[PDB]
């Protein structure tokens, strides 16, 4: 295509801006550019931060796998908002209070983790005796030194 | 086909598919009760579980508090 | 060409749907689909096994064969 | 490596003579006869190098460079032959002509034994490949990427130049067999920490080290896919190659000048590995795959151990192989669509269902899918950084998580999903487009049955 | 939004009616409360107030928030479906069959002859086509998409091909 | 495990195909009946998960817990397990309960029809598994550890004990299912059919925050 | 799944409605307009969607569900979607 | 009934 | 709510194209135009699956694979009190005398 | 009934925002000419989506904006000042010296514990 | 055999006999039986066959004998024509003792399987043979870095020496 | 089991510490305990090749069933009184067990009274 219907620098004036909102297809009410910070957006439409999951499924899209028209602007972070990675459709559950639940879940069972490690299940049973000085030489004890004897009673 | 599709009605069964269904459901229920009558123990208990408190010192060779 | 059946057939009496019905009726209301999910409560589908006659398939004919299983066994364990 | 050089060279009068419609096969058929005997290189010894003469020897670390130069030319022949077809006949005839000197200054480059010879044929590699960019690429944009390409790589060269003359002055040679013997010592000083640094850093600017890459997805993006298929598979090698027979003389200044670089590649990688999240381009983020990958050739060959030594040599060679087919299986999508937009053409499984299964074998190579070589290269890095400092693992694990997401990322989003409506100009697949792949990811795979050939001197 | 104030009342209605139907599960509980919900829309269906009828609906709508099934029952093949777009990746457009090789073509001479005729049928067409959509269109193009039908004998409605010949909704 | 939950995903898939792609529970109902044969490899695969006396998952389920509560362990986690223990009889219940009993809720056009020798047969096989593997395999391994078979008549039977309360409870909650009451859903209600928001929050920041920052940062 | 016909979808469009309290049985037919024959309103032509919907084992969306005013019109649709031709 | 199955040519 | 009537046309000539172009996807009785016992099948399967495959195999591991040291390592018999040993014909001594409490 | 407290991945229902009711003659006015430039831009695609003899791609200079965008046209509106430079700064920079304290430090120390004697390496002779 | 026995040690096999306790016919006798003469008997005169041909074209090999020659602690420095040979030597010697601590380990991992639950006090003298031959390769070879040489080896021998020196002068 | 309740909730002091048991000397009670007897030999255990955490004061009849499961295969139901000797075995090695657990916690009560007493 030609330079007059590429994006171009940050826009200045009024007219400036509504140029830019017909380069870019959209109302000059409707069309905002990212604040002119420095960052390199230039006169690119800064459009709603909303998941292509988000629109209409039922509606005959161009792109019905992006739910694209052909020419609509196109979110800067579009490959971000794909179907297949960021969702930011509403949820049944405030955000906060979600993160709250599982939080608080997660926190109290590591917790009671901690409380059951300092305080074990055990029966109520002796150690377990082996025989031949508690197995010393099958555990790989030297053969020449002699072991401390370990000695095991009836009872 | 062999099995037509009904509307709003219960469907078409062939015999040799009930009959199967019946006799491995039946094979479960004998399975279960003959194991039960024969291996009772692993689902009750193999061993007589002791009750501590009912040995005596002497057993466990406590000495008298005077010692 | 499949053949519906006659649709003059399904009637909620008879089945929760008239329970339904009764309740709808004591406070002026009434629930004109109540036949569309007859069909689902007559014939065939009428009367379903309860969880425990679930569990308990082919027990019947289970426990005959493991009764007849132990006998022989005794009788044979006997001699 | 007369038996090499010289039919090299008579691979321009083939060209040149060759009837106006034989000049691809010609050149096809005669490179890989010249690739078939470079496996008389092989004949490696366990403790001696293949030393022709004066001027050339190999061992094992530039005998399967040699063997992926020589066998890279005849793929390249097939990959241009289609882009090239309504070209003038003597403009036809010079871009083959560029090919071939470009292969003849590689082996000469990877067999040189003197280190000045090196250095000459390692920058002569420069003309060939900036005129293929900027003759025979199809943007505006070539021409800056010719410039950048050329200012970066001699902002380095020029104080190696300097070095390696300065070294020739003290030590008396600059022959690598006699450096292994007359090798001494580097000892502290702001002196040798700038004799380090010009002896580097040309090498860094070609693998590239992450901050000084910026030439390379510029290079890429406006290259012809012939120019592609090399930058990628052989002259990023360049400065792994040189720096692997360099460091030699380093020692052991090396153990705490290497810091800064293994914190720009350990850090760069996973830089680079999530820009490809966010590429829009298809061959810009193989470009940027190239440099996550590279990252950690520059780390083992920092690090020198055995264990690192013999991984980065497999990391090249499985590289250069796997690079190159991505740009090819990307070209071939261009050459339908013209477009180098990634997110322009989606669902092309249900359209060209073979190359889709190249697609499929291009990514898992990508991603290191063991046994392949490439994760065995990758494998043997990580283990040798592991004992060079434990806590590497978690900046290894992390990039190999995200060098599967890009990978897949790149094979779901253009082969899977629905095709594009307005897209109907997808013809099948060609033969010389299969074949050209099959050629890459064969050999590729060929190379899990014997790797032993592609680990190096240290093996 | 485009939706009219009545649009909005009735699609909260089959809305609401869907996430009731995920609660009851069973069909006669289901019908029992689905009646008592009808009831409460029927209670205001005169309300003659914009202004009320409108906040109506806000709070209506408030109250289906915090009453909508977390994991409502979705038919198989909609969207968020378990069964959608499952066949995607079955549905090739007709115009790779201008690439099938002649071999191909060969197997399938009564289909290919018949497919000629529709692509000689689509040729013929289309000037007509753009034509009726130039003289219809008002100077700065389009308001709506919606399209016109044919308006003479031998006119085929405009833009028909790719809804004519759309892949089957179970190709293979 | 390998027999009877390959066998239940088997018996899914009869419902599902029979019931043209319907997976949710909701919508299935009185095929108690109507599929007489992929009944019973169910009602046998649930009672296998759930420990029943001598099905294949009782030989091996059965003892893990009896070592488990004989062990010098974490409090916490045992507690934790049994009452998961007694989950397992509650979702198992709920399958059943809402796939095989009470009236149909699938569509009209009935088209159930699990008479295909390969789905019957594919499913016998495994359902004998189910039955009798467990017992094969158990009689046949060497033993390499010390069995414990000593212990208090409770910590013996609690696999057993805690599972038949699940089933009990279970059949109460489905039973209410059925009166003619609507409740607000509770936040643990929530919280559960939500998988603990872990997917719906941790599958949008994580994405989120690192895509962003490989565009606003890494790149540009 | 046993395939679907014109004249089948037609006879459940038709007996779906049949099971309706609100339409007279008799008085129904292909062309009946929902509100100016039958007399209907629109929560009515909502639950009519709804039970097709449940009949069929597929969601018509709102904005097409709210033409389809006739029997006729529901049979064309579903036809349309499921692509039955005869 | 046997419908034809569009399909890209497999023949290359 | 309804159609609009210009709509209602539309849809009309769009419907009769449509199923004319699926009518037309129905094959003929000609297409498509193709160009030019258990015991047996399950005897073949054998020999062609398990019997060759494993004459290759007990080559291989016979001739070539055991011919060099520790390709093949064996966990040695376990030996139990009054076992006797073929190699040798050593008889292992039984156990001392239990306790026999039972 | 707690409001929809809305965050940035978990977006506002629009049946809860006060936006979509309490419509003006002004917003309708909006959502018209809205409608009206979306019909524009089908119509241009729809007569090349539909010509016969269209072999090829309908290049999209909606397509070819945001790819120019997330590219070229970035450092010509590119400014060095605080925001630029301090996030410049903290992340090009940062990260790196980071890096290199954490393994500095741990080779530094494995590598005393190898001096003394200190560090096992029993079986270590794989690098 | 095929390979030496004190290279390869492997103890003496000890086998038990047969004590059938059971009436019933053992699956894996017949097995073996059917074995033998459906894979053995054909594959053995198979091999038969193949060993008739060789034996009728019987020619040699030869394991190679390389010369001793002064080590890199005689050549001159800067000699290269002297540091060459040692420095070839000395790889030679480099590649052997790897594949000397190979045999050491495979003699370890053979101990290991073979007596299974026993092995932990079985294998004593196999760990203990490789935990030596492991320190004196590491004490060669260890640390040397990718460019490692006779020289580097050399100087790292020497530091050594100097520290056993040291602690010794101590005592 | 109860006795967790009691050292947790109660006086820990009485009741014993699994890890550190047994805290009193083996004599200390009994006039001339005697020591186990072990049946199988070192060799035996370690020619069977039994599992070291088998190789306790039962591994004879451990042994015993090992043999006898060898040698009566294919009949895989054989064997069952060896191994239930073995199991029974192990069950009186677990009362054992059990047995000096409350011979702790009683001496440690002893202690406690044998304490207080003398401290006022
Ligand atoms: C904290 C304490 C709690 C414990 C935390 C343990 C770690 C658990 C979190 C693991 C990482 C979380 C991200 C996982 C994202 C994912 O799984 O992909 C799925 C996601 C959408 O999937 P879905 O939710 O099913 O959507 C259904 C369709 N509407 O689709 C996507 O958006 C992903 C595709 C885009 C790729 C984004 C890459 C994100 C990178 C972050 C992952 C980790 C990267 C490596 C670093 C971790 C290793 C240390
Ligand atoms: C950049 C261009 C613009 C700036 C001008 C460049 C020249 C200034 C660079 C100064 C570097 C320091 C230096 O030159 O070292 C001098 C040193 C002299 O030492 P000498 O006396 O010969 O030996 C006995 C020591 N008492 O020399 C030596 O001892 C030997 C040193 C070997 C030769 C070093 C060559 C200088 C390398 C400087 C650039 C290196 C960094 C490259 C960066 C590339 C980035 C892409
Ligand atoms: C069988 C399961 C066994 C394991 C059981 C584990 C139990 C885990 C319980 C974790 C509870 C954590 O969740 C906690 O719940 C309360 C109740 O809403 C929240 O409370 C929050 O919501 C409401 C607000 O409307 C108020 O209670 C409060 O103002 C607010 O803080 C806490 O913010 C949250 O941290
Ligand atoms: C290794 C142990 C093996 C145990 C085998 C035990 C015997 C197997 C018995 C299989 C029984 C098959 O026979 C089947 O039984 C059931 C129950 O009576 C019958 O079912 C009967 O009761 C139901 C309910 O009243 C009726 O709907 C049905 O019409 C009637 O026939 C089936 O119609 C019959 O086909
Ligand atoms: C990408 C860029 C990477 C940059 C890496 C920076 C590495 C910094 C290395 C600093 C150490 C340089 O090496 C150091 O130099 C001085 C030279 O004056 C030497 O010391 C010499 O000069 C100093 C003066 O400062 C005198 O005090 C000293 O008596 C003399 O011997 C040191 O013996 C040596 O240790
Ligand atoms: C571009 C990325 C920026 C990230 C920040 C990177 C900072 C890099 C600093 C380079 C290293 C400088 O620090 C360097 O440490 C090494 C130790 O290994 C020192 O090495 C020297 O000193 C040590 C003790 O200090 C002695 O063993 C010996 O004299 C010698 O090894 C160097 O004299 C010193 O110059
Ligand atoms: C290790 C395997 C353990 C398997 C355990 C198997 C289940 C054990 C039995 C659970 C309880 C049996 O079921 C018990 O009796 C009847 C069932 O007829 C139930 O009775 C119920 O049936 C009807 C069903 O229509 C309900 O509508 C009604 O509300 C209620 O009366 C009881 O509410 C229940 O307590």
């Amino acid at each position: 295509i030609t330079k007059d219907m590429l994006p171009g620098p940050y826009p200045k004036t009024p007219e400036e801006r509504a140029a830019a909102a017909k380069k870019y297809n959209m109302r000059v009410e409707d069309y905002e550019p990212y604040p002119d910070d420095g960052t390199g957006y230039g006169d690119y439409p800064k459009l709603p931060d909303r998941s292509q999951q988000e629109r209409d499924p039922w509606y005959d899209w161009d792109h019905p796998d992006l739910r694209l028209n052909w020419g609509e602007p196109m979110h800067w972070d579009l490959d971000m908002y794909i179907r297949n990675r960021v969702d930011t459709s509403p949820t049944p559950v405030n955000w906060n209070l979600m993160c709250k639940h599982l939080f608080g879940f997660v926190a109290f069972m590591l917790f009671m983790f901690w409380v059951g490690e300092t305080y074990p299940a055990y029966q109520p049973v002796g150690p377990k005796q082996y025989p031949y000085n508690n197995l010393y030489l099958e555990r790989g004890g030297d053969p020449n030194k002699e072991p401390e004897p370990v000695v095991h009673y009836e009872i | 086909a062999h099995i037509e599709p009904r509307y709003r009605q219960f469907p078409q069964l062939t015999r040799s598919q009930v009959i199967q269904a019946e006799f491995f459901s039946a094979t479960m229920w004998f399975w279960i009760l003959w194991r039960f009558w024969h291996d009772s123990d692993a689902v009750l208990g193999h061993f007589p579980y002791p009750d501590p408190s009912q040995w005596t010192d002497e057993e466990l060779g406590i000495p008298p508090d005077d010692e | 060409k499949m053949e519906l059946p006659d649709y003059k057939q399904w009637k909620i009496e008879g089945t929760p749907l008239e329970t339904v019905q009764e309740k709808l009726a004591a406070r002026g209301l009434r629930d004109p689909w109540g036949r569309n999910e007859a069909w689902r409560y007559m014939g065939g589908f009428a009367n379903n096994v309860s969880f425990v006659g679930a569990l308990l398939k082919g027990f019947k004919w289970g426990f005959a064969a493991f009764v007849v299983a132990i006998g022989a066994e005794y009788y044979l364990e006997s001699q | 490596m007369l038996k090499y050089i010289i039919p090299t060279i008579m691979l321009m009068p083939l060209t040149w003579l060759s009837k106006n419609n034989m000049i691809w096969v010609n050149s096809t058929a005669h490179s890989l006869l010249i690739s078939f005997t470079s496996l008389l290189l092989m004949n490696q010894f366990g403790d001696n190098s293949l030393n022709f003469s004066l001027l050339f020897f190999s061992d094992s670390l530039s005998t399967p460079l040699l063997i992926l130069t020589m066998w890279l030319l005849p793929l390249m022949l097939m990959a241009s032959q289609h882009h090239l077809s309504k070209e003038n006949l003597t403009r036809k005839k010079l871009f083959i002509t560029m090919l071939i000197s470009l292969q003849l200054f590689l082996i000469m480059t990877f067999t040189a034994m003197e280190l000045i010879l090196f250095y000459i044929l390692f920058e002569a590699t420069l003309v060939p490949t900036l005129i293929i960019i900027t003759r025979w690429g199809n943007q505006t944009e070539r021409l800056n990427a010719g410039l950048y390409f050329l200012f970066y790589t001699l902002a380095g060269s020029l104080p190696l130049l300097v070095a390696l003359i300065y070294i020739q002055n003290t030590v008396g040679s600059l022959n690598f067999l006699m450096l292994q013997y007359w090798v001494q010592p580097v000892h502290n000083s702001w002196s040798n920490v700038f004799m380090w640094l010009a002896c580097m850093m040309a090498f860094m600017v070609k693998m590239p080290l992450y901050g000084l890459h910026l030439w390379l997805p510029k290079a890429h993006v406006e290259a012809p896919i012939a120019g592609s298929m090399v930058l990628a598979a052989v002259l990023l090698k360049l400065g792994g190659y040189g720096m692997l027979r360099i460091t030699l003389i380093l020692n052991p200044m090396t153990d705490f000048m290497a810091y800064p670089f293994i914190m720009l590649s350990l850090w760069g990688m996973i830089m680079t590995s999530s820009i490809c999240l966010r590429q829009t381009d298809l061959k810009s983020l193989i470009a940027y795959s190239s440099v996550s990958h590279m990252a950690l050739v520059i780390v083992a060959i920092l690090i020198q151990t055995p264990w690192s030594y013999m991984g980065a040599t497999a990391l090249m060679i499985a590289h250069g192989l796997t690079s190159s087919m991505l740009f090819c299986l990307a070209n071939s999508n261009y050459e339908r669509i013209h477009s180098r937009t990634m997110i322009l053409a989606r669902g092309l499984q249900t359209l060209l269902p073979l190359m889709a299964t190249w697609w499929l074998l291009a990514s898992l190579t990508n991603l290191a899918l063991p046994p392949t070589i490439n994760l065995i290269g990758e494998l043997f890095v990580v283990m040798s950084t592991f004992s060079w400092s434990n806590i590497t693992i978690i900046l290894m694990g992390v990039n190999m998580v995200i060098t599967a997401l890009y990978s897949l990322y790149m094979l779901i989003m253009t082969q899977r999903g629905k095709y594009t409506y307005h897209i109907n100009n997808i013809s099948p697949s060609f033969t010389r487009e299969n074949a050209l792949m099959s050629l890459h990811i064969l050999p590729l795979l060929l190379l899990t049955l014997n790797p032993k050939i592609i680990l190096g001197p240290l093996y | 939004a485009y939706l009219t104030h009545q649009q909005k009342v009735l699609r909260l209605y089959k809305r609401a009616l869907r996430h009731l139907e995920s609660w009851c599960i069973h069909r006669d509980k289901y019908r029992y409360f689905a009646c008592l919900l009808r009831a409460r829309f029927d209670e205001h269906k005169n309300e003659k107030d914009m202004v009320k009828a409108t906040q109506l609906l806000r709070e209506a709508e408030e109250e289906f928030w915090h009453g909508q099934h977390p994991q409502p029952y979705i038919f198989p093949e909609s969207p968020g479906g378990t069964s959608y777009e499952r066949y995607e990746c079955y549905k090739v457009p007709e115009w790779c069959l201008d690439d099938w090789h002649p071999s191909e073509k060969a197997m399938y001479p009564d289909y290919f002859a018949k497919r000629e005729q529709w692509k000689k049928l689509r040729r013929e067409s289309w000037e007509r086509e753009v034509k009726q959509l130039q003289e219809e269109t008002p100077v700065g193009g389009p308001r709506t998409e919606a399209l016109p039908p044919a308006r003479k004998q031998g006119d085929l409605p405009p833009l028909w091909w790719h809804i004519v010949t759309r892949p089957r909704e179970r190709p293979m | 495990h390998a027999f009877f939950k390959a066998m239940l995903f088997m018996c899914s898939g009869s419902i599902i195909h029979s019931l043209n792609d319907e997976q949710d529970i909701r919508k299935m109902g009185g095929l108690f009946k109507a599929m007489p044969f992929t009944t019973t490899a169910l009602i046998v695969g649930s009672l296998a998960l759930t420990g029943m006396p001598f099905l294949t998952g009782f030989y091996s389920k059965d003892l893990i817990i009896e070592a488990a509560n004989t062990s010098y362990t974490n409090a916490w986690a045992l507690l934790m397990t049994l009452i998961a223990t007694s989950f397992t009889a509650i979702y198992s219940t709920r399958i059943i309960f809402f796939a095989l009993l009470g009236q149909p809720r699938f569509p009209t056009l009935v088209n159930i029809n699990e008479n295909n020798p390969l789905l019957i047969n594919s499913i016998k096989r495994l359902l004998i598994g189910s039955l009798f593997a467990g017992y094969i395999i158990s009689n046949n391994i060497p033993p390499t550890t010390i069995p414990q078979m000593t212990m208090p008549y409770y910590l013996k039977t609690t696999a057993l004990i805690v599972t038949i309360l699940g089933f009990i409870l279970a059949l109460e909650i489905s039973n209410m299912t059925k009166n003619l009451k609507y409740h607000y859903p509770s936040n643990a209600f929530k919280f559960s059919t939500l998988l603990g928001y872990f997917p719906t929050i941790m599958h949008r920041l994580a994405p989120y925050m690192n895509l962003s920052m490989s565009q606003k940062s890494a790149s540009s | 799944a046993p395939p679907l016909t014109l004249e089948g979808i037609k006879d459940r469009v038709l007996y779906v409605l049949k099971l309706y309290d609100k339409i007279d049985p008799e008085k129904l037919s292909v062309n009946s307009h929902f509100m100016k024959d039958l007399g209907l309103d629109s929560l009515d032509q909502v639950e009519i969607i709804m039970a097709m919907e449940d009949e069929f084992g597929f969601e018509i969306p709102d904005i097409d569900a709210e033409k389809l005013m006739c029997p006729q019109e529901i049979v064309d649709y579903i036809a349309d979607k499921k692509d039955v031709y005869e | 009934k046997r419908l034809f199955i569009i399909k890209p040519s497999g023949f290359y | 709510s309804g159609y609009t009537p210009e709509e209602k046309l539309r849809l009309q000539q769009l419907r009769e194209l449509r199923r004319r172009w699926l009518k037309d996807q129905e094959l003929s009785p000609r297409e498509p135009v193709l160009p030019p016992y258990k015991t047996y099948r399950h005897s073949i399967f054998a020999f062609t699956h398990v019997l060759i495959p494993v004459w290759i195999i007990h080559y291989y591991l016979k001739y070539h694979v055991t011919t060099k040291p520790y390709t093949i390592v064996e966990k040695k018999p376990r030996i139990f009190p009054g076992d006797t040993i073929l190699e040798t014909g050593e008889v292992i001594p039984p156990m001392k005398e239990f306790p026999d409490q039972h | 009934f707690p409001k929809y407290e809305a965050s940035r991945l978990s977006s506002l229902p629009t049946t809860l925002d006060p936006a979509e009711y309490d419509i003006s003659s002004e917003t309708r006015k909006a959502q018209a000419e809205r409608l009206a430039i979306r019909s524009r831009l089908k119509r241009e695609y729809q007569l090349q989506y539909y010509d016969p003899s269209r072999r090829g791609v309908i290049e999209d200079p909606a397509l070819v904006r945001w790819t120019y965008a997330r590219s070229a046209n970035i450092y010509p509106n590119f400014r060095p000042n605080t925001k630029t430079s301090l996030l410049g700064a903290l992340f090009g920079i940062g990260p790196l010296v980071f890096w290199y304290y954490v393994f500095k430090t741990d080779r530094d120390r494995k590598e005393k514990l190898i001096q003394e004697g200190k560090l096992d390496r029993t079986f270590n002779i794989s690098y | 055999d095929s390979w030496d026995k004190d290279v390869y040690p492997e103890p003496p096999r000890r086998t038990p006999a047969p004590s059938p306790q059971t009436s019933l016919p053992n699956p894996i006798t017949y097995l073996t039986k059917a074995f033998d003469l459906l894979v053995d008997r054909p594959v053995t005169l198979v091999r038969e066959f193949i060993e008739r041909q060789h034996a009728k074209n019987k020619y040699y090999y030869y394991h190679r004998e390389f010369r001793r020659v002064p080590d890199i602690t005689e050549c001159q420095e800067k000699d290269v024509l002297c540091m060459f040979e040692a420095e070839m030597q000395w790889r030679r010697d480099y590649k052997v003792d790897q594949e000397i601590v190979n045999i050491i380990q495979e003699r370890l991992k053979a101990c290991q399987q073979r007596e299974g639950e026993s092995h932990r006090q079985n294998c004593a003298k196999e760990l203990e043979q490789f935990t030596q031959v492991v320190k004196a390769y590491q004490d060669r070879y260890h640390d040397l870095g990718a460019h490692y040489s006779a020289r580097k080896c050399l100087a790292k021998q020497k530091q050594r020496m100097l520290a056993e020196r040291k602690a010794a002068k101590e005592a | 089991g109860a006795h967790l309740a009691r050292r947790y909730l109660g006086d820990a002091s009485v009741e014993p510490d699994p890890l550190r048991m047994p805290t009193f000397p083996p004599d200390y009670g009994f006039p001339e305990r005697k020591e186990r007897e072990m049946v199988a030999t070192q060799q035996e255990m370690n020619d069977a090749q039994l599992v070291l955490q088998q190789r306790d004061y039962c591994a004879h009849y451990l042994i015993r069933f090992l043999k006898c499961k060898r040698d009566s295969f294919p009949n895989f139901l054989a064997c069952k009184h060896e191994r239930h000797d073995w199991d029974y075995c192990e069950h009186l090695d677990y009362v054992k067990r059990m047995k000096e657990f409350e011979r702790e916690r009683r001496l440690l009560q002893r202690k406690k009274r044998r304490e207080q007493r003398e401290a006022d």
